[PDB]
């Protein structure tokens, strides 16, 4: 039963780590407008 | 005499336009004292000068500088009766036996045939 | 007892970990994405200029 | 807030043997992990989080 | 004498080969004793010298530092702790740590923030010898004078050269029986006027040879 | 170079108050902070030789900090060593056992140390001459920075990255060293693991630090 | 052979490699190990060559002066105490220290007389060696011969260059040795002949690593 807690942290922690550093990587020059 | 700042980089005077000069420091802000009504006489050459003179106690220069002599006497005369004050209850409160103990006492310590303890700090007493 | 359980709901461990394999995985997780986004950095610009980034 | 709750006076403490009364804090907790552990703790049922 | 070619040489008469060339009696305290010719270069030559000015006024201090209080103690003042490698130790005394042991004197009970303090001034004052300070910055790494020669005592060459040799041979002497402070702690465990007291009292018996078999490897 | 560690302008090792560094000491090497107050580099060819001396014992007490701490963390959390604490891994060879890799009796199981001394000084004798005389991975490269065969994954080909990176190598093997000797002398007086003094440090800071033992080694 | 450029090295066929510039192999007993470049200046190189000569006759005689004693008192020698490193307690017996036992030999019993004898003489000696004196002035520092060479066995410089190279390498192995014995005496506790004796006895059992735990930190 530990096996599927260590599965379901295993995925949680490298989605929030995939939102965490998707925001770190120059997100807000990500626009289309001109400046 | 060249010398370097405490913390590093240039040493000198820093910058004396704070309290020199027709820019300064005065005893009220820009806001509720304006520059123009400086008394004449209040100019930035003497130390400290806030242009504070209500009541305009002092007429001209040469006034200013007469009380300005009795100025520092005094301020210097009650630098070390500050300290002279504070050090002695601080020290007899801390366990040294000074025998005056509180300033406006020790002057009767001394009455009659009685002596004075003095505390040599670093020494002994 | 009738059964095993883990016995951990009410026990407030830090983040809900019991095991030290629970936190060998956040950590080699968390390394493990922060390595590649350290590695990938070279293609999102550098700031190295005082004044750089989104601004008004 | 800490020096009032340490010297000047105290504070009402309700876990004080029969009804609670004002006390001082002799002994705060400064270990790290007795204080961090309530951050890290669960906000669900049972851990409350701080 | 003490500067020049017929100066006084750290193997006396018997010293005329023993010099090394590059020590020609210029700077103070040249004896011509570099048999190991650690100093052939002269930039390590001078970071030596600056390394021996040093190590020679921070061993008079310490050597001052430890004779007064056990004297003072002796006189009949209660320190607390009077030896020398146990004075430090009385800062965790439940009565703190008190100057001439007058308790309302520094009265220091805290050892970390002693600790800090002194880091800070320390660090600030080294780092003013360094490169310079308030009190100035294009002097003599070594002899910087101006704020640090107040009396005046060093104005005519001479004499400042003769009271230069004067202070690194105090200096020397004093290194000198610093180690021979340590060394006396560790083998003998009492402090060092309590040592010459018990020599004084019975020199025959009371000397270093009646802690030879002390180390002994025996196993 | 051109960079914020080299030339003139690279940060020294007392800030504001170094004042002008030794003229040898010109900055074209990594981790030069203008630091050698004891001149004992004046020749460069001394210069040169505590360059390649200082590299060396930074790659080693890296390796070194880096073994003394993983099994003894691994050792606290769970894992059956014969003996976790660095400083008492040796002896492990002693037991009747004989040393276990990892608590296991089938990794290793070694049983003699004559053996192991032997093969590690044949093995490292082979190698040490082959760092010092060129040999089958590599014959003429740098003694240093070989490169080549010891650079597979290709992160020193810019020249910028290049120096950037022996920065980087040689602060972090002299923190290393550092916390080696930091090591050694924690072993020395406390007698306990690094993690544990670490450990209990964190119980009680105010009490639990070096001071506490202070009054050890006092003559009596 | 030994001095050229074609010398035998330290490192065998991984020496050529990367040996120092400045030891070219102009001295006996230059194998080209200098991996710390302390040699660079040649001033130095030659203070350090006349110190490692120095401690080379020094071990010699230590080592000789270490082992003859315990082999005689295994042949059956009544020696006060046979471990060199218990020999100097000799002096503090009731009966004094005796020469090869008999207490007719020298039959020492103050320290200090001896202590100061030796002090004078050896402070002579050393004077004369450091600066020359009556047994020759101006000669080798290292190599004086004449009167420090009765028998006249190094008159061919081939021949005494040869000697020169096997003197080297006899000090070099003396001094390991003595610095092997200071550590087993410092470890085992027991006479160097003592610690040979038991290996031989039972070499897999009884070695150092069997004292691979004795100084770990207690507490
Ligand atoms: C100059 C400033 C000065 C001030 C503000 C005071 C202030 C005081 N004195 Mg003092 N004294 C001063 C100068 C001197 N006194 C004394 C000698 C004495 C004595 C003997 C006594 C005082 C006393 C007093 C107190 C009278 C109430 C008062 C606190 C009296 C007191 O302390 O009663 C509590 C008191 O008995 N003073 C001498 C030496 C002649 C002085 C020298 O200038
Ligand atoms: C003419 C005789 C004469 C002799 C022989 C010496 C010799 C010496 N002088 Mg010199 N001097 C002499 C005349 C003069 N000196 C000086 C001025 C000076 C100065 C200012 C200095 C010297 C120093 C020295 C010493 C330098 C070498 C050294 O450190 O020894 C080291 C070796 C020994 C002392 C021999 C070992 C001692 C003993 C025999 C062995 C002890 C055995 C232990 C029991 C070992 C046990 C420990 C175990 C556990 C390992 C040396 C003792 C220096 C000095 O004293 O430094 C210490 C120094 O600073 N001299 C003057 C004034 C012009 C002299 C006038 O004639
Ligand atoms: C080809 C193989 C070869 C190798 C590998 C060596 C290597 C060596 N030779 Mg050389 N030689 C070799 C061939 C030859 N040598 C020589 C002639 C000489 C001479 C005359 C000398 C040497 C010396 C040396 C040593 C230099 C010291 C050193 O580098 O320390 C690095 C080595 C170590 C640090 C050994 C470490 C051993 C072990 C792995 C570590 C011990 C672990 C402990 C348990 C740690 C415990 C910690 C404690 C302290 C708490 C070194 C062992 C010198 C010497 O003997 O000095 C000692 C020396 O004087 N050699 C000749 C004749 C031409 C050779 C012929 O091929
Ligand atoms: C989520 C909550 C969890 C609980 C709470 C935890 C709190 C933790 C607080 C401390 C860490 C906070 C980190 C926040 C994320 C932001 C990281 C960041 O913006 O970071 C951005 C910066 C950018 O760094 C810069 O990056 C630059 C670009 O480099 C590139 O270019 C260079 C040449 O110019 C070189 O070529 C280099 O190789 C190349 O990559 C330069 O290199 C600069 O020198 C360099 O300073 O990184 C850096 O700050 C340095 C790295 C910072 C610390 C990172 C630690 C990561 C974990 C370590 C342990 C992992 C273990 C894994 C084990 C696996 C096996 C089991
Ligand atoms: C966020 C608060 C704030 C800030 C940033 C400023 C900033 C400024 N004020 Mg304003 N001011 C404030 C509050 C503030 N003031 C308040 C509350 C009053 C009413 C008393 C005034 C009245 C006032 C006047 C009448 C004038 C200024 C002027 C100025 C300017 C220069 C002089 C100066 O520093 O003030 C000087 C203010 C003081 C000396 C007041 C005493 C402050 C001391 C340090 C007490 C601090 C208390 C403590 C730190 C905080 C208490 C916390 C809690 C009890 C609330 C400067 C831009 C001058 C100006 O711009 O001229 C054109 C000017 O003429 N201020
Ligand atoms: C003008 C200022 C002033 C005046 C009038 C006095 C006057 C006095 N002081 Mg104070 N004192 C002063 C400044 C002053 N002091 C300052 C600046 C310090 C700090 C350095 C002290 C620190 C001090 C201590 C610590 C003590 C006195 C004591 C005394 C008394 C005896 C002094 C004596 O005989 O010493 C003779 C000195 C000859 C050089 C006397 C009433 C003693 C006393 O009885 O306290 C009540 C005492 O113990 N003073
Ligand atoms: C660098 C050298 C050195 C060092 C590290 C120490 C360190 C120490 N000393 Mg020692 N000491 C030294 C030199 C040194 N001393 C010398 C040269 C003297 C002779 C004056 C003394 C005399 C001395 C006494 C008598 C006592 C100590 C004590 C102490 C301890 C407390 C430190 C403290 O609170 O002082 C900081 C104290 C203050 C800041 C209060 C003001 C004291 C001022 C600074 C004294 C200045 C003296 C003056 C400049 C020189 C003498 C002038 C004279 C010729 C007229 C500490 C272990 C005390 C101790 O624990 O006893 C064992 C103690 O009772 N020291
Ligand atoms: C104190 C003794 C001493 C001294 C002064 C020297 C000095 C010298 N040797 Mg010699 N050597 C010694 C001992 C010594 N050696 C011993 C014991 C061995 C046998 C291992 C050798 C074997 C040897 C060879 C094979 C060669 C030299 C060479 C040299 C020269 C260049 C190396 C150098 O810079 O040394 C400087 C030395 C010092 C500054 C002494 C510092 C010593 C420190 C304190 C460390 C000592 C303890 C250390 C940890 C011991 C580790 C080994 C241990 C197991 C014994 C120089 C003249 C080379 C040369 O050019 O020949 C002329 C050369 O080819 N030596
Ligand atoms: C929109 C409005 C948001 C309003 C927010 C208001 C404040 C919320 C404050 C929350 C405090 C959380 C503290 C730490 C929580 C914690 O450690 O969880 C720890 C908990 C506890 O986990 C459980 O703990 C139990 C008690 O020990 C048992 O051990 C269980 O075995 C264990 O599973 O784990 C979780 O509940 C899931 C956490 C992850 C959920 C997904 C987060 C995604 C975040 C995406 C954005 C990232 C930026
Ligand atoms: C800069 C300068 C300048 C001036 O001028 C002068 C002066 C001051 C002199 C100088 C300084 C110097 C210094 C500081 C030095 C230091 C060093 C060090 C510390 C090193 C270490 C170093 C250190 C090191 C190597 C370490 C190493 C380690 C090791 C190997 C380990 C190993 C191991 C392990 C893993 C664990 C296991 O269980 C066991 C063993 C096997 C044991």
């Amino acid at each position: 039963m530990l096996t599927l807690k260590i599965f379901v942290y295993t995925v949680v922690t490298f989605f929030v780590c995939l939102f965490i550093f998707g925001f770190l990587s120059n997100d807000p020059a990500r626009n289309p407008g001109k400046n | 005499k060249a010398t370097r700042g405490w913390l590093g980089g240039q040493g000198g005077a820093a910058d004396l336009d704070k309290w020199y000069g027709p820019d300064r420091k005065l005893f009220l802000p820009s806001g509720l004292y304006d520059r123009s009504e400086i008394p004449e006489y209040l100019n930035g050459e003497l130390a400290g000068d806030y242009g504070y003179d209500p009541l305009g106690l002092g007429k001209d220069p040469e006034t200013v500088a007469k009380y300005r002599e009795n100025e520092l006497l005094h301020a210097r005369w009650a630098m070390l009766a500050a300290a002279g004050i504070l050090i002695p209850e601080g020290l007899q409160a801390n366990g040294a036996n000074i025998k005056g103990g509180t300033w406006f006492e020790t002057g009767a310590e001394m009455l009659n045939g009685g002596t004075l303890n003095y505390f040599a700090v670093p020494w002994g007493i | 007892l009738v059964d095993e359980r883990m016995n951990g709901d009410g026990t407030g461990r830090p983040f809900g970990v019991n095991d030290p394999v629970l936190g060998w995985v956040l950590l080699g997780v968390f390394g493990t994405m922060w390595a590649i986004w350290f590695i990938g950095q070279k293609d999102l610009g550098d700031f190295e200029d005082a004044d750089d980034g989104l601004k008004l | 807030l800490v020096w009032k709750a340490m010297y000047f006076g105290g504070v009402y403490d309700t876990w004080a043997p029969g009804g609670g009364d004002v006390r001082v804090i002799t002994n705060p907790t400064t270990n790290a992990a007795v204080i961090f552990g309530y951050l890290v703790k669960s906000p669900f049922g049972g851990d409350g989080w701080i | 004498e003490f500067y020049g070619p017929n100066r006084a040489k750290w193997l006396g008469p018997y010293s005329e080969n023993a010099t090394p060339a590059y020590l020609t009696g210029e700077f103070p305290g040249d004896y011509g004793w570099d048999t190991a010719g650690l100093s052939a270069d002269p930039e390590t030559f001078k970071r030596y010298r600056e390394l021996e000015l040093i190590h020679a006024r921070w061993a008079m201090l310490g050597a001052l530092g430890c004779i007064t209080p056990e004297l003072l103690a002796k006189s009949g003042t209660q320190f607390g702790e009077a030896v020398w490698f146990k004075a430090g130790a009385q800062i965790f005394s439940e009565g703190g740590l008190d100057y001439l042991g007058n308790p309302s004197l520094v009265h220091a009970q805290n050892i970390v923030a002693t600790l800090a303090v002194q880091v800070i001034l320390m660090g600030l004052v080294e780092g003013y010898r360094v490169n310079g300070g308030p009190a100035g910055e294009g002097l003599d790494p070594l002899y910087p004078g101006e704020s640090f020669d107040p009396l005046g005592l060093a104005d005519d060459p001479d004499t400042f050269a003769e009271l230069k040799v004067k202070e690194i041979k105090n200096g020397r002497l004093a290194m000198f029986s610093m180690f021979g402070f340590f060394v006396q702690a560790i083998v003998t465990g009492k402090g060092p006027i309590q040592n010459l007291d018990d020599h004084l009292s019975n020199p025959t018996v009371n000397n270093a040879f009646a802690f030879a078999t002390k180390f002994t490897p025996s196993a």
